[PDB]
């Protein structure tokens, strides 16, 4: 195939010119987001039940659902919160692959039919079906800065005017309003209210009467009388519009002739549906927006778009209102297109300056110029077909295949300038010659890389859909760097490649170029003297060996394990959290602390403050918060201590002083669902309905133990919330129907005055929003208050709530968790520093079987996960060894040479180890396909070495040492100009500092150690394998 | 409040006896309440941590301290079935006859929930089994619309 | 013909028939399955002591292993040889006349005082300054 | 009485099932034992 | 049932169209509202 | 049909550029398919 391209370079040219343009267009129309969809698809049922616990949630709502959720395929497991906010979240998550439309339409077709069971107030709000994520392309804030809007004026002005248009604008998949739309809220009085012998059942009642669409019919309608010349149609009552049209609102005529309206019972405000949250951005008012990208959408485009259709919103502002940006992740992808572009443009020139360093003319410099590229172009559209995005693990793929691309191309040049050099023969004679020593080992070569990257690509769950990233682009980029290996490259060397006369190694040059080829012949004679001797003395590097083996192996143990490095993003989290019990108030108190702080002691560094307070992870009562903070440009922010670790570390230790407050500031996962590295997610389950008391003390018997083994468990709490005090009323049934009190009545009072009841809807400027009727603070505050609401009997006499009903302080749950249908409790934790997480893990199970009976438990997210993950492992590795010794077996024709080759693996690793150790690294995602690739390059140069060595004996009749010292001469070359482009080609991303670091780092620090010891021991220990493999079979 | 009366309610409610023995020697705030009235007693005595309720007792603990409803540390105890922390309570002097704002004593819950032994022992210590609540309810009114045979029996 | 495809095209249209179905029906649940008609397996369930009546096996099948094996990807349908426990109410129509009482009566009364209701909070947002207390109010819960 | 959903596969479909029923086992109370009255699938396996 | 076009228009269509995003291969979207209270949302999708 | 139109273009200097590598791959020229491909004009203006 070489041979039939190198006689048809026009032919060449065109496979070339195919693979660029189909590059071309596939980088145009290529999806680009910073990752991919890697967590398995989940489906999300969210419920609201206005001024309802946590128990009354569970029992009228979560069990209900829960138990309708049947006949729906590749379910992996279900879990839910019912907690005190009259919230339920149910969460299901489906096998990794499963249709996720399939999945969500299959879960709320099987919720529609359980929503009869549901109550009316849980109809009427509605069951929201949505597919589960939390990456957000960017956050929008809007404040106002003349203090003129409250957060639900802002939340109501972005609900009407901004939401809609973003939505429709080109690439967002969703928006999440930060806020409600209004409400008409009804703010009761209970004095007035007793004051004209009404109740709050009056009000609901007058409401839906004087609120409302009423249907009429037409004139001259169908059928008519013959004769009739007009049809038209009536309308009757329509919904109200206004505060001043609800204030009007007929509850009563007195018998004096006056009357009574809603305005002389009640406060009448359009204001929010909900006050649990209190946003402020740098102490201002705040609502906003949470854009997430559209499935197969460019990040880049969508949120030029964002920014095109908020600056046409900018005109009709009211004064005051601004938009900011606490959170944009395009700025970040934008950094990382640049970096591995300049990288991969390095890299090329790089490969210029080596090959022109050794071989000292232009026009084989050429020959890598056009080679990388067409592969790297024709990589995209194999991607594209594969239906990949342009993501950071697609893009820091094609960076760790740089070393194998560059190889390809300066193998091939390489070999047809010695062949020319050491035989005489013109360039097109020495292609066909040089091709034919190389072809059948790049062809090995492309089976062995694919048995060693291939593999990679069936690991399952969440880790397996980030190796599938790099497995496909890698495999992809090396395949195609083999068909233009075998195609293009050789017919450019046979038509671009000047002659070398015999013996011509441009000794007899003058300058530099004459100086080093002198100096660089003089160095490859004492290479071959010193493998001489090593081959004369192989006992004892076969020792040094097993020292590097075992050197390996120890490294490899203590180097911690973890997913992604942490990055400077220019924004982290700050989490408040107040003992239990604690008001919105001080939960404000300590924000405006955290605030202050962040404004005072880092006005260099953060740019803004998003507080938002009774926002939680694990539940949002009113004694939790967060503050997002956004830091100024990386930019303005130089050295290691203006940077997002440094400040949170800073920002923990100020905050630790704050008492009676729980508060530290983190930098933000790369990707959330991956979770901690060694961490574990657990569940205790009542299997015997032993109730959520007797569970919770299952719970702590289990925490207690965990504690007593700090060498194995470290930070093993629970996830959800500990019981409160809560006010438990009893209505005496006997006393209701004594004064003739219908217990409707006394429970529509309450719920409506203390727990908010929804109406029905009015149209306010043309948008449908909700009516609540609720009490005003200051009569729903404390017990006492309780004796203030009255209740009309039958008789018309006013009863006031103590005379029926008795109360007493008890404890319960403000949030219940349920574990695939049956009461749980989330319990979190990782293994101890040096211990595994599957040791931790079968700890915590081997506690678990001491529990009281009727307790079990099982596994869940990550857990789950690396159960599945971790038994394909074995398998995989197996596989992937089998193979890359079957295809060495089928190229050499022989069941031990094989051997010889496999022996470099350690060489690679070891580099990669104490280089990762030497910089306090960890052993992640990057570090791992790293050594892959170390691995496949040294194998590669292995390969050709034994290939060289073994031609010679067969052909030739050459002896084992002979051959094999003639082998590493041809080689040392083409070796030392594919490390020395490709370590100088990985040099920056070792010593960047600056934003997307942490991964430059991670694919840099382990790829250039690794390359260093690849290279130095390959070149003295490939030889000394093939001699001691050889010597043992025959 | 203070930081060792915070400490002890979470102590006293958790039933970490070795953590309540050292703040008991730091002098940690026996009479320390929470928002809704509730002491390290009324704690100990609701999750029915007896060695606690005996230590509290020993280092001056208000036997007969009543939350912001008139509830004491003896109705809680009465009410969740814990015959022994009952029993202590009345020991060490608890008011078998206390009254909370709903006119409700420990007989009235103890006869709610069917805890034969404890009616018993209230008995004992001189409960009035003619004290009426709010709605003028006596522990034999609750035991007969329980439907309790043996209750109603006992409260001759 | 794609199950899944026909299942949802069934439903949707099974969703405009809802509403005008008797809401005694509706509140029994309707279902929509894609299943073969013959049996796959039967799991039995037994006690081998004889602690347990068939109605108590039967339960305890129903209240903890109907649901998880019916969730199983796979299992299009789950017939339970039995009954789930229910709070059967047996009137007694010579009492109920002597106290002038009809079963619409009786059902007033189990609603009215089997109810789970929702009571809102004491310092629930949005709350007045200086608020301390904020607990969850709990007023009538299920009967047991 | 269990039936088999449309298209899915009956032997993967019963392993799933016996893998369910083997976590429900141990928190059974006193006496009671899972017995298999019927099974379609153990002929499915032998027979192949 | 009874509504005119604006009222159907305002507590319908537009409720309905606001939540027609993020859906895949989506040309355009057309509807009409009428004064028998009647919506109609038709979505035409790319072809294949 | 403005879809139709709007592609055309492109559709045609795909199709000739395709038709010219094809020519130049066969028979392993240059001239050749430069040669051939200058006929186009000569048919497209008997089409129009
Ligand atoms: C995967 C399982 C699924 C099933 C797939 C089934 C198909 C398996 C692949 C079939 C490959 C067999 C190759 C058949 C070639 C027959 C030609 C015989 C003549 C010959 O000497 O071969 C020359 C080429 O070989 C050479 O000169 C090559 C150099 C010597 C061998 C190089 C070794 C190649 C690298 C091996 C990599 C390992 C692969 C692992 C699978 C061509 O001569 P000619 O006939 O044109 O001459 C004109 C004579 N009148
Ligand atoms: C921190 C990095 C450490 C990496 C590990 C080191 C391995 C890579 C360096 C290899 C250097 C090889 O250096 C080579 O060693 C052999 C020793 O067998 C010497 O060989 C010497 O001993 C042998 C055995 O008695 C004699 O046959 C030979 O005549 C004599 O010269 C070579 O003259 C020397 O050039
Ligand atoms: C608008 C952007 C939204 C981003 C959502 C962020 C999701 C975080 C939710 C969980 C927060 C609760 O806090 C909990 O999770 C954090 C995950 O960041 C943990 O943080 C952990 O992982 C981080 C990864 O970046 C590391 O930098 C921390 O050293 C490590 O402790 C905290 O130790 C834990 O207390
Ligand atoms: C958690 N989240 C990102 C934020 C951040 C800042 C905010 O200022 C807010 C949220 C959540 C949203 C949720 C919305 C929700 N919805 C979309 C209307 C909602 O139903 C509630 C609720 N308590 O049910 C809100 O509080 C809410 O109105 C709200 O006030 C929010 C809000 O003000
Ligand atoms: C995007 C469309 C791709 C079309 C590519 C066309 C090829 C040329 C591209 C321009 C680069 C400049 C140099 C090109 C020279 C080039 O292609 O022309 C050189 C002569 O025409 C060769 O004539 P011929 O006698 O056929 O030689 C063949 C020998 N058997
Ligand atoms: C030339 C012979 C190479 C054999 C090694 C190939 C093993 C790869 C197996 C596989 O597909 O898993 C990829 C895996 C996913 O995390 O990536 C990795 O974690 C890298 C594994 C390196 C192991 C070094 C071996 C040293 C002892 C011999
Ligand atoms: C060319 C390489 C093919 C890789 C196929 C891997 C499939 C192995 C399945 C792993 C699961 C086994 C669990 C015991
Ligand atoms: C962008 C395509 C450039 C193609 C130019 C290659 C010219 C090859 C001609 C070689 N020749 C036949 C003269 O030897
Ligand atoms: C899993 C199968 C591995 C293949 C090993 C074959 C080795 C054959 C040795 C023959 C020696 C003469
Ligand atoms: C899960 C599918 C994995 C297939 C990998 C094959 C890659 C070949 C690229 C040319
Ligand atoms: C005495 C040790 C000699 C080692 C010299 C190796 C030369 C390598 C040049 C690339
Ligand atoms: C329109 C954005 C294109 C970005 C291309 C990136 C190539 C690696
Ligand atoms: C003779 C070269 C073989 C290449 C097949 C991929
Ligand atoms: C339509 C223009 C074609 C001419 C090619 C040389
Ligand atoms: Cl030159
Ligand atoms: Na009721």
């Amino acid at each position: 195939m070489p041979n039939f391209f190198i006689d048809r370079p026009i032919f060449a040219w065109v496979i070339a010119i195919i693979i660029m343009l189909a590059g071309g267009l596939a980088i145009l129309k290529l999806p680009v987001a910073q990752y991919p969809t890697i967590a398995p698809p989940a489906v999300t049922i969210s419920a609201s039940y206005p001024g309802a616990d946590a128990k009354t949630v569970q029992d009228t709502v979560t069990q209900v659902i829960e138990q309708n959720m049947n006949g729906i395929d590749n379910l992996m497991y279900m879990s839910s919160n019912s907690d005190s906010t009259g919230t339920v979240q149910i969460t299901l998550t489906f096998e990794s692959g499963t249709d996720a439309d399939i999945a969500q339409v299959q879960v709320q077709n099987k919720l529609q039919l359980a929503m009869p069971l549901l109550p009316q107030e849980v109809q009427q709000q509605g069951v929201s079906v949505e597919k589960s994520s939390s990456s957000f392309l960017m956050v929008v804030g809007v404040i106002n800065t003349d203090g003129t809007m409250t957060q639900e004026d802002i939340s109501d002005y972005v609900a009407a005017n901004m939401k809609d248009a973003i939505s429709r604008t080109s690439g967002v998949g969703d928006v999440q309003l930060f806020g409600s739309q209004y409400a008409m809220r009804i703010w009761m009085n209970p004095n007035e209210l007793n004051k004209f012998q009404l109740t709050p059942v009056d009000v609901i009642t007058a409401i839906k009467a004087q609120n409302a669409q009423v249907a009429a019919g037409q004139l001259g309608g169908t059928p008519p009388v013959k004769g009739q010349q007009l049809n038209a149609s009536i309308i009757a009552q329509t919904r109200l519009t206004s505060t001043e049209e609800f204030g009007k609102i007929l509850l009563k005529v007195n018998q004096d002739g006056s009357r009574v309206l809603l305005r002389d019972v009640a406060k009448i405000e359009l204001g929010g549906e909900n006050y649990d949250i209190i946003a402020e951005f740098n102490g201002q008012p705040a609502s906003g927006l949470g854009i997430k990208l559209a499935t197969g959408a460019n990040a880049l485009d969508t949120a030029a778009a964002i920014r095109a259709e908020l600056a046409k919103m900018e005109p009709f502002f009211p004064s005051g209102l601004k938009i900011v940006y606490p959170y944009d992740t395009t700025p970040f992808v934008k950094i990382s297109i640049h970096e591995v572009v300049k990288t991969l443009v390095e890299a090329i020139i790089l490969v210029f300056l080596v090959m022109y360093l050794f071989l000292q003319n232009f026009r084989a410099t050429l020959i890598p110029t056009i080679a990388v590229p067409v592969v790297l172009l024709g990589t995209f559209a194999v991607l594209a077909a594969f239906g990949f995005s342009i993501n950071t693990l697609t893009m820091f793929g094609m960076v760790l295949a740089i070393g194998l691309l560059v190889d390809d191309a300066i193998v091939v040049v390489e070999n047809v300038e010695r062949v020319m050099a050491e035989e005489g023969l013109p360039p097109k004679e020495a292609t066909r010659k040089s091709m034919g020593q190389i072809q059948g080992a790049l062809v090995g070569i492309a089976m062995v890389l694919s048995a060693v990257f291939v593999p990679m690509a069936f690991f399952g769950g969440s880790t397996g859909a980030i190796y599938r990233q790099f497995s496909i682009t890698i495999v992809s980029a090396m395949a195609l760097s083999v068909l233009v290996a075998l195609i293009l490259t050789p017919a450019l060397c046979a038509t671009m490649l000047k002659p070398i006369a015999k013996g011509d190694h441009g000794e007899g040059k003058k300058g530099f170029f004459g100086w080093f080829n002198r100096m660089f012949e003089k160095s490859t004679h004492h290479y071959t003297d010193s493998v001489g001797g090593i081959l004369r003395s192989t006992g004892r590097y076969l020792v040094l060996y097993l020292i590097i083996v075992v050197g390996m192996a120890y490294l490899f143990v203590r180097l911690p394990s973890s997913f992604l490095p942490d990055e400077d993003q220019g924004v982290f989290m700050t989490m408040v959290q107040l003992p239990a019990g604690a008001t919105q108030e001080r939960t404000q108190k300590v924000l405006n602390e955290v605030t202050h702080y962040y404004l005072t002691k880092e006005k260099n560094n953060v740019e803004s403050v998003f507080a938002v307070n009774g926002f939680g992870f694990a539940g949002r009562p009113q004694n939790t918060g967060i503050a997002f903070v956004s830091l100024k440009d990386w930019a303005d922010r130089p050295g290691e201590e203006n940077k997002v670790e440094a400040i949170t570390m800073r920002a923990t230790r100020a905050f630790s002083q704050i008492k009676d407050a729980m508060v530290f500031a983190f930098n933000l996962p790369a990707i959330v669902e991956l979770g901690t590295a060694t961490g574990f997610d657990f569940e205790l389950i009542d299997q015997a309905g032993l109730g959520h008391e007797k569970l919770t003390q299952a719970r702590n018997q289990l925490l207690a133990e965990a504690a007593k083994h700090p060498d194995m468990l470290t930070s093993v709490r629970p996830n959800g919330l500990e019981d409160t005090p809560q006010f438990k009323i009893d209505i005496d049934q006997e006393k209701a129907q004594a004064l003739g009190v219908s217990i409707n009545d006394i429970n529509t009072t309450l719920g409506a005055a203390w727990g908010g009841s929804y109406v029905n809807d009015f149209i306010d400027r043309g948008r449908v929003k909700k009516v609540y009727v609720m009490s005003e603070a200051k009569y729903r505050m404390l017990p006492d208050d309780i004796g203030d609401w009255y209740v009309r009997a039958a008789d018309g006499q006013m009863v006031p709530f103590s005379a029926f009903s008795s109360s007493r302080w008890e404890y319960g749950s403000p949030r219940l968790e349920r574990y695939n249908g049956l009461p749980s409790m989330e319990i979190l934790g990782q293994a101890a520093p040096g211990k595994s997480t599957g040791e931790a893990m079968e700890l915590m199970e081997q506690l678990a079987s001491k529990l009281p009976t009727g307790v079990g438990y099982d596994w869940t997210g990550m857990s789950y996960q690396e159960r599945l993950s971790g038994n394909q492992a074995p398998s995989l590795y197996a596989i992937s060894l089998i193979v890359v010794f079957l295809c060495l077996a089928a190229l050499y024709e022989s069941w031990s040479i094989p051997f010889s080759v496999m022996l470099v693996v350690p060489l690679g690793v070891i580099g990669a180890l104490l280089a990762a150790t030497f910089r306090g690294l960890t052993n992640d995602v990057y570090f791992q396909v790293g050594l892959l690739t170390t691995i496949g390059l040294s194998a590669k140069n292995a390969i050709l070495i034994v290939e060289f060595a073994k031609d010679l004996m067969d052909k030739e009749g050459k002896g084992l040492i002979e051959a094999t010292l003639d082998a590493v001469r041809m080689r040392l070359r083409p070796i030392l100009m594919t490390s020395l482009a490709f370590i100088l080609g990985v040099m920056p991303l070792v010593i960047s500092t600056g934003a997307g670091s942490g991964a430059q780092n991670a694919v840099g620090t382990g790829v250039m150690g690794g390359m260093v010891t690849a290279t130095v021991l390959a070149i003295f220990f490939v030889p000394v394998f093939f001699v001691v493999v050889r010597r043992r079979f025959s | 409040g203070s930081d060792l009366g915070k400490k002890l309610l979470e102590a006293a409610r958790a039933g970490r006896d070795d953590e309540v023995r050292i703040l008991m020697a730091n002098g940690a705030d026996v009479n320390a309440a929470d928002v809704v009235g509730w002491t390290p007693l009324h704690l100990a005595a609701y999750w029915g941590h007896l060695e606690i309720v005996e230590v509290l007792l020993k280092n001056g603990a208000d036997v007969n301290a009543y939350d912001t409803l008139g509830s004491t540390p003896l109705h809680l105890a009465a009410h969740f079935g814990h015959l022994e922390i009952v029993e202590v309570l009345l020991k060490n002097g608890a008011d078998v006859n206390a009254k909370d704002d709903n006119g409700i004593t420990p007989l009235h819950l103890a006869a709610n929930r069917g805890h034969l032994e404890i009616v018993e022992v209230l008995l004992k210590y001189g409960a009035d089994v003619n004290a009426q609540d709010k709605f003028g309810k006596t522990a034999f009114d609750i035991s007969i619309n329980n439907g309790n045979e043996d209750l109603a029996e006992i409260l001759q």
